[PDB]
């Protein structure tokens, strides 16, 4: 009876792979890019990447190439998972629509086979006749191509060499040639073979089986018109086909290991190399001719060029372009010119993707203490190192604040012709309107001509020749900048109220009904046009002349009331096209046109708080895409803001939204605000790029930040940061972090680069004796971060050869103090595990850091919670619980054996422990008894663990070295004496990621309980909520109706991704579910949607409304 | 050492 329910909240941004070449259109360059379980796909541009299609796996991609046998229009997408489901995928644009289709698929995994060293590799050969993988030792299984084999069957051959480290195809082989590094006993040898599979076994390969060197470790194979293999191993590289022998040492290389490789040039003269370091490298193959015959190669060479970020993936594009795919920090476009800037660095950053890298730790902080969290995390590692602030939503910046419990409209002004700022805001209100000269900046109400008080405006927008506008309930004034008074005015031919309201800064449009005038504002006067009526009544409109318009406005549309509608009509002839017949007994608020870039777009808001937008045509008018939305629960009112190029919709609600741009869509993002009534741009001279924006009472004004559901700050480390704390009464973060370093000639050691911790701006250094008796090595500091402008504020270093692995902050025994807490450990190589370290006790003063108190310990700390106003902390295999004396020192209480490995510990407020390295976790009780630890239970499975933490009294969290999450509870059963030494596996769930840690928090707020989260070495952010017994069968069943309509991509089987699975057991999902599934729900057609009920009771759009009341879990 | 393994996979290469 465990229930529980798992979502992404960011995709992961690290990227795992990424590949060039036409997959779109024989004409159409392309960069796929490969995630975890994302396949980005781009067109590159003259600018850079055009985003074209973005699909989601049920697998982790592992391999992943692109390639086209003969007869075919354009490439194809061999896709290969970690769970050994293979498929080929193609692109299919039908007009608008766009897929990617499955040409074939199967899984390809065998019983046998111990995945081998280097883990997967797939390779296709250049002809395109088959696909070579390897996956485990001593086989090497084979895909051979054919019009059909629609499901991937496969033979594995016997591989003599039970250790390879690399393999490609070569060229220009006759036969199907493979080529390899392996090593045996001796060293490392370079192999060939033919690969026949009519008879399926191998054949002897072009030549002699050479040797290579100890750290031979990729393999290039050189396209046609050279043919051969280039060996990389350190501080060497060398070149090999038949009897040419081609090689070079060039120390430049030697600091740093080559990790990746791309050609640039199709004929292979150059090729970029990747390094653990972030260089670049040329490499470069002097050709040499002779007349009839082909070409030699006389040397090869190394040129740097600069530095990216640390490189796994890379990949040359248009000219001098290169991706850059990166992992351990930022992903990055960037251009390579013919000369070299400042420092000799042919290389030039154009683009920066925001990669959070591997989340080492996190943790959350109201920073602004509101009642929404941040989200704070250590990122990257290395130079990449860093930190990364992460809020949900849009927030603003608020200047002026004037409480007006009315105000029921607002339109800008400005009171001279010349500037584009404004000085004025007209306000409708409580049947009355006010108006607000500014002295600038300051409030100030007075008066305009012809501009009435007592009777309520309707509008004032600005209209062009040298006039102003106020239409109120009962005429369309007019006023001058010239004349400035009674100019013009427009008053209804019976007596009778306008209605709706819509001035253009050229053109006006009311209505009084199911009447509809039309007037226009020429030379100072109110000229009129035409007259028609309507089935019922005029619920709402808007105009806007679009595009291709001056001022002049092309068609329309016009919301109704009683039939609950909206309509498409030209202009002064008044011409009903198409419309929609929505549904309720409630009307459309709010009917919108617009533009972006490249569209024209028609909104329409009712006064439940769900919207519906539909896509126009400025020349045909006609239907677009039905899909209503969530939004307030009060009448949404839709206007249009200044921003930065791509100008925007605001949607007030109360729950207040923008509209901006996705790929050429819209995003829907939270703005952080309380409640939103009308809202518009302005300029004011002491007000400017501003927003205006009026609730229940108070007027507001500001700025706008970026867009996406996510902003994200971050703070460049320059090193690799490990912990995070928030000593918040000293309003800063501490964080543990470590830099590399190398031997001297004078033996001590140097560094590579300024860090964080060296332009600190003070900084310490242990003292402590507690110890007695080129070259790489880690320093490692406590570090503290100011939370409001984020400088290391101060920076402690460690001793030589200590690592600091945990770190709390926390209250001590009686002691009124906030402390530091450090557990810490001697490292060596030749240990294969520390026997020393220690827990230390630090404070943050004025701008001091003092010392408190040390402590040796027999073990590296691998982790410590604050407990009940004590110290618990792990020590290499001994559970501890330290007390504070009064004297103010650290001394022990009890202590826990029964452990492989204590790596994580976390606490359920009481008495209640927990965790192991190869085990699964535990459970402890601390007893106010002689304060002792009782060993409540345990979990007898063994899951290297790689992250814990408790949802609650009795449900326990696990994540671990595969990829799993896991949760416990203890049993409910007779017999408390075994039954109960063992707690069961109650959920079990394959994430796809690695997790390094979890948390209690929560990004949202000012059907679920509970809510922890967690991060990755991937960049995914995901949630852990609690869930009803109920809720959960609402949604298991969900999940299997879905699963049944959605077609997966690789047409693989969602419940097969989501399997529990070690190299030793593989178990199906029970008690979770991934709201990322459920969520889908919402991507599926009304069709497909009522399909997913056949069936307290049962209905069919009552559900749509659960799963929107569900992505706002986060 | 269990640290060289255990705070590298962290990174995950």
């Amino acid at each position: 009876m465990s229930y529980n329910y798992v979502v992404t909240a960011q995709k992961p941004t690290a990227v795992n792979g990424c590949v060039t070449g036409h997959f779109t259109s024989a004409e159409d360059l392309n960069l796929l890019i490969a995630k975890n379980t994302r396949l980005e796909i781009y067109v590159v541009t003259a600018e850079g990447l055009r985003p074209v299609k973005e699909v989601g796996m049920y697998g982790k991609i592992a391999v992943m190439e692109l390639f086209r046998p003969k007869g075919e229009s354009k490439d194809l997408l061999f896709i290969l998972t970690a769970k050994y489901n293979a498929c080929i995928l193609e692109y299919k644009q039908s007009g608008e629509s766009i897929d990617i289709i499955t040409r074939a698929h199967g899984n390809v995994q065998d019983r046998i086979g111990r995945p081998s060293e280097t883990g997967i590799i797939g390779i296709i050969d250049p002809e395109c006749r088959m696909i070579g993988l390897r996956l485990y030792d001593g086989l090497f299984k084979v895909i051979p191509l054919d019009r059909d084999n629609k499901e991937l069957k496969a033979f594995n051959i016997r591989l003599e060499e039970l250790h390879v480290i690399d393999v490609k195809f070569l060229y220009g082989c006759q036969a199907p040639t493979i080529c390899f590094v392996y090593q045996d006993p001796q060293g490392r040898h370079v192999k060939t073979y033919e690969v026949s599979l009519r008879e399926k076994e191998f054949n002897k390969g072009p030549w002699k089986q050479e040797n290579v060197e100890a750290e031979a470790s990729m393999v290039i194979a050189v396209p046609e018109p050279f043919g051969g293999a280039i060996i990389i191993g350190q501080e060497s590289i060398t070149y090999h086909n038949g009897d040419k022998y081609l090689a070079i040492a060039p120390p430049i290389i030697k600091q740093s290991t080559i990790v990746c490789h791309n050609r640039v040039d199709p004929n292979g003269s150059r090729y970029l190399l990747g390094d653990m370091e972030g260089r670049l490298f040329m490499l470069l193959l002097e050709k040499e001719e002779q007349m009839d015959g082909t070409v030699t190669l006389k040397d090869l060479r190394v040129e740097l060029l600069g530095e990216t970020s640390i490189a796994e993936c890379l990949t040359y594009l248009d000219n001098g372009v290169v991706f850059v795919g990166s992992r351990l920090g930022d992903s990055q476009l960037v251009k390579l010119n013919v000369d070299s800037n400042e420092q000799g660095s042919y290389v030039v950053a154009m683009e920066t993707f925001t990669n959070l890298g591997p989340i080492v730790d996190m943790c959350v902080v109201d920073l602004e203490r509101q009642g929404q969290g941040q989200l704070v995390t250590c990122s990257g590692a290395f130079k990449e190192g860093s930190l990364r602030i992460i809020r949900n939503g849009i927030g603003i910046h608020e200047h002026a604040s004037i409480d007006l419990p009315g105000i029921k409209g607002l339109w800008p002004l400005r009171s001279d012709p010349n500037r584009e700022t404004y000085d004025t805001l007209v306000l409708s209100f409580v049947g009355q309107t006010r108006v607000l000269m500014l002295n600038g900046e300051e409030v100030e109400e007075t008066e305009l001509m012809g501009f009435v008080d007592d009777q309520q405006t309707f509008f004032c927008g600005n209209v062009a020749h040298q006039q102003l506008i106020q239409i109120t309930s009962a005429s369309v004034r007019l006023v001058s900048q010239e004349p400035k008074a009674l100019v013009s005015e427009w008053k209804e031919p019976q007596a009778k109220n306008i209605s709706v309201a819509s001035c253009n800064s050229s053109q006006v449009v009311v209505a009084v009904g199911r009447a509809l005038y039309y007037l226009q504002i020429h030379p100072q006067e109110l000229r009129q046009i035409s007259h028609t009526e309507m089935e019922h009544e005029v619920a709402c409109l808007d105009i806007t002349p679009l595009g291709d318009s001056n001022g002049l406005s092309p068609l329309c549309a016009i919301g109704l009331w009683t039939d609950i509608s909206a309509r498409i009509l030209k202009l002064p002839s008044f011409e009903l096209l198409h419309k929609e017949m929505l549904g309720g007994e409630i009307i459309p608020r709010s009917i919108l046109m617009t533009t972006f870039e490249s569209s024209h777009y028609l909104l329409c808001a009712l006064g439940d708080g769900a919207l519906f937008y539909f896509g126009l045509n400025i020349e045909t008018g006609l239907l677009s895409d039905r899909k209503k939305v969530t939004l307030g629960t009060q009448p949404t009112v839709l206007r249009t803001f200044r921003s930065l190029s791509t100008t925007n919709v605001f949607a007030c609600s109360d729950r207040p939204t923008v509209i901006y741009s996705s790929n050429h869509k819209l995003v829907f993002s939270n703005v952080n605000l309380k409640e939103v009534n009308y809202m518009c741009p302005l300029n004011s001279d002491g007000y400017p790029d501003s927003l205006a924006l009026a609730n229940n009472s108070t007027l507001t004004i500001g700025t706008i930040d970026e867009i996406q559901k996510l902003h994200i700050r971050t703070v460049p480390l320059y090193e690799s940061p490990r912990k995070i704390c928030y000593q918040e009464v000293s309003q800063c973060f501490g964080v543990l972090s470590s830099r590399i370093e190398v031997q001297d000639t004078s033996g001590g050691t140097t560094a590579l680069r300024p860090s964080a911790s060296t332009q600190a701006l003070s900084s310490s250094v242990s003292s402590s004796k507690l110890f007695s008796s080129g070259e790489e090595v880690e320093v490692h500091n406590l570090l503290i971060i100011d939370q409001h402008t984020f400088e290391v504020l101060h920076a402690h270093q460690f001793l030589q050869n200590e690592y600091a692995l945990s770190l709390v902050s926390c209250k001590l025994g009686k002691d009124p103090n906030t402390y530091f807490i450090v557990g810490t450990a001697m490292v060596y190589p030749e240990e294969a595990e520390p026997k020393q370290g220690r827990i230390v006790v630090f404070q943050y003063s004025d701008g001091k850091l003092q010392t408190v108190a040390e402590k040796e310990v027999k073990g590296a700390v691998y982790s410590m919670v604050e407990f009940n106003g004590k110290l618990l902390a792990s020590i290499n295999s001994t559970v501890r619980l330290y007390e504070w004396t009064t004297e103010k020192d650290v001394r022990t209480e009890c202590n826990h054996y029964n452990n492989i490995m204590a790596l994580y510990l976390k606490t359920k407020g009481d008495f209640i422990l927990v965790g192991d390295l190869m085990r699964s976790v535990l459970l402890l009780a601390y007893k106010p008894m002689e304060g002792n630890f009782e060993e409540i239970a345990r979990d007898f499975n063994p899951n290297w663990m790689s992250a814990v933490e408790i949802l609650d009294d009795d449900n326990f969290l696990g994540a671990e070295n595969a990829f799993n999450l896991f949760v416990c509870q203890k049993d409910s059963a007779a017999t408390t004496d075994e039954e109960r030494q063992h707690l069961q596996e109650v959920g079990l769930f394959h994430l796809g990621e690695f997790v390094n840690v979890f948390c209690h928090g929560s990004l949202v707020m000012q059907p679920t309980q509970g809510s922890v989260l967690f991060g990755t070495v991937n960049g995914m952010i995901g949630l852990v909520t609690s869930l009803s017994e109920s809720w959960y069968n609402l949604l298991l069943d969900m999940q299997n109706r879905l699963n049944k309509v959605i077609k997966s991509v690789g047409k693989i089987e969602h419940s097969f991704w989501r399997s529990f699975h070690t190299e030793r057991k593989t178990e199906p999902a029970t008690g979770f579910i991934d709201g990322d599934l459920i969520e889908s729900f919402l991507d599926i057609s009304r069709p497909k949607m009522q399909e997913v009920v056949a069936n307290r009771e049962a209905t069919a759009d009552d559900l749509i409304k659960v799963v929107e009341e569900l992505t706002r879990i986060h | 050492s269990v640290v060289g393994f255990l705070s590298q996979r962290g990174l995950h290469g």
